[PDB]
Order: structure tokens, then sequence, then C-alpha cells
């Protein structure tokens, strides 16, 4: 029940490399300061709003 | 870091208080995650500085 691509992106993120996480559409992945180089191709649930 | 623990810490209410002073001069992420998995498994260290 993790559903987290965050350890992969953060392991490749000490070199600050963009990692495409394509698991879910959570809004916690939409932050700029928590996720600096984590650029995905999926939109969050605010687009449903 | 070794001298800060010996003569100080007079009001020590826990009992499992032990300091570990290490120096990782080079910070590649493979060795960093290796040190994290070695220190967290190393008798349950609850402090990461
Ligand atoms: C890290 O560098 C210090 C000198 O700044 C040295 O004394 C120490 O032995 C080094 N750590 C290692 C490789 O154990």
């Amino acid at each position: 029940d993790h559903f987290t691509p965050t350890p992969v992106s953060y392991t490749a993120g000490f070199y600050r490399i963009p990692v495409l996480g394509l698991t879910t559409r959570m809004s916690i992945y939409s932050d700029k300061s928590i996720h600096l180089s984590f650029l995905r191709t999926v939109p969050p649930y605010s687009h449903q709003s | 870091l070794r001298n800060l623990w010996g003569p100080e810490q007079a009001t020590g209410l826990p009992l499992d208080v032990n300091v570990v002073a290490l120096l990782m001069n080079r910070t590649d992420p493979k060795s960093l995650i290796t040190h994290v998995c070695d220190l967290m498994s190393g008798a349950r260290i609850h402090g990461l500085v």
C-alpha cells in the first residue's frame, strides 16, 4: 500500500536528475519544493475540479 | 563529537544513549544509502546528522 515512486526519484535526485514517475495522480507530487526535478506527464486531481 | 558526550550529559534520563561519530568525506548516493542501511540496522540508531 505504498504507491510511492519517491525513493527511486530521490535516489536519482541527489544528482538532481528528472525522473518520470507514472504510478498515480496525487497532489502531493505536484509541489515544486518537495519535488524539484520530479517532472511527470500526469495531471493531479485538481484538473478534475 | 567524542568530547561532547563524555564529560557532559549529566541529566541523562534514557539509558541507550550512545554517540557514533563518522566521517564520509565523499558523498556518492550509493555509499550514502549503504551508510543509512548500516547505521539504522546498527543497534537502532535514532539520530542522523
Ligand atoms: C576524511 O578526511 C579527514 C581529513 O579531513 C581524515 O582525517 C579522515 O581519515 C577521512 N575519513 C576517512 C577516509 O576515514
